[PDB]
């Protein structure tokens, strides 16, 4: 039954890294030209 | 000389650990993967516009603005003859969560929502007037304004 | 009678906007217009209770 | 597409594909190409545009595969802000799309 | 009946046209006129099939 | 023989160790834990304007 | 029975993490354009 | 049976460069001439 | 047994040194004149 | 009848060009005017297979 700690941390740090690209959101851009 | 073509077989085997096929598989639900990351449970907001009558007395209602994270939603304010009505000056409570592009000149306003549930409000002193407009903006709805035009009274 | 589709929803208060263009945001208790009493608010799945038993929702063609 | 200024109808949506450039040309509804003066768009890393300043054209490029993003774009002439939905991964990719506008 | 065609599918929202010109999005469930109501939309395999049975999808070329 | 079908089968189970499905799921207590943090306690206040 | 003491550890970052949102807050920004 | 684990590791980095190879997508390019 | 492991391996070398002759490809030239 | 030959031929799709000046391009899930239905596109060689059997290919000068 050892192979759940392994089965945890792997995806964890996926679902560590998962929801920090769910927390990026970017500005928006006014072009301007003449 | 059959040594050799055992040497030549396991070479191919170690050269390539991976099959076109398997290639092909990896390929196929690494895309998966990727649509499922990117693809959001709960309905997505209807796509709308709306053309409202700001009302400026003294015991009313301020009007409410509906928005969505990210997708920026134009604001245009127009007088009784139709008229667009340039803009003195403006202020928007909670910077963090809104950003505004607004030339100095003219009246449309690109609003923009940083935060999913947080909610601001917004004062404007327009050219000919003196009493401001009070509006409120709350993000995280079941239909995204593109475009709210506003006839003003005035 | 007036009917009123759901314009904002956040838990606490709610937004109606009427058929003619009236627009009311409301509190959890108080007595609706031909509707009864405003009975629950519940910010999921857009539903409000009524004494009488109505559910207010979003609208269908503005979903 | 015949764009329309509606205020309750539907904007109109333009397909995307991964790294292929979308042109969108601008023209009223005599026929004449309205120059743009100005827009504003919703998540630039998916989006990049080439525009020229004194053209009817837009060029986009969607680099990502599957986000989803608005424009809001805005004529010389014109006063109204027009608002367009950008969705990706689409089975009809437009290599050119003509914006007949009601103006 | 005029044919309608399917113009984007995402999960959630459906964007269909038809021969008139006007592009309507939307919800799963809704009323739509010649096919009754929709049930399900399948965001994969490039069709809508309603309560009614009655499947639209994209175009057999313009797609 | 099907040793390379072991070996990249395992290889998928190292690359993702969730479902699609488990990935959805964590996206919706993600937005369902976001709309937890960012609801406010109490009765809202009316917005009004008096003279 | 030790199942209080990590939770004990976990949640008290956690608390402190989210109180300290509720305590920030930030002021808005006048714009004035001629 | 450790000889399953000797062709899953190679291959781990072996697919793992074709998808960095498929992670990025690099920008148009403009070029006008008179 | 030990010839296996010698000629694969200088036979990897030799192949891997053949796909690197065989992985890049130039760029074409243009000349002017008047 | 008009005779066509496979343009380019790709994974999913296909292109094909009549004697008339007339150019499409083609998924397996389709139909052909004079041809029939789709039976197979191959990804390589540039054989296709109609409904009646009939082969769709590059031309014998344009190889």
């Amino acid at each position: 039954q050892q192979e759940i700690q392994q089965r945890t941390s792997d995806m964890l740090t996926a679902a560590t890294q998962l929801v920090q690209d769910w927390k990026q959101v970017e500005t928006q851009v006014y072009t301007e030209g003449t | 000389e059959v040594i050799d073509k055992k040497a030549f077989k396991d070479m191919t085997r170690n050269l390539y650990p991976l099959n076109p096929e398997q290639v092909v598989k990896l390929k196929q639900i690494y895309e998966t993967s990727e649509y499922a990351k990117a693809a959001t449970p709960g309905t997505p907001p209807k796509p709308t516009a709306t053309s409202q009558f700001v009302n400026l007395s003294p015991g009313s209602t301020p009007p409410v603005i509906r928005l969505s994270q990210g997708f920026v939603s134009s604001l245009v304010f127009l007088d009784s003859t139709g008229a667009p009505w340039p803009i003195a000056a403006y202020d928007l409570g909670d910077p963090s969560s809104f950003n505004i592009q607004w030339d100095k000149t003219s009246n449309t306003l690109m609003i923009q929502a940083t935060k999913l549930y947080n909610y601001g409000n917004l004062a404007v002193r327009l050219r000919g007037l003196n009493t401001p407009v009070m509006l409120t903006l709350i993000p995280g709805q079941k239909a995204v304004d593109y475009r709210v035009d506003l006839r003003v009274q005035g | 009678r007036i009917i009123y589709y759901i314009q904002a929803v956040i838990p606490g208060r709610a937004w109606l906007i009427g058929s003619n263009g009236s627009t009311l945001t409301v509190r959890e208790g108080s007595k609706i217009p031909g509707y009864g009493m405003v009975k629950l608010i519940d910010s999921l799945q857009g539903r409000i209770l009524t004494s009488s038993g109505q559910v207010i929702k979003f609208s269908q063609e503005d979903s």
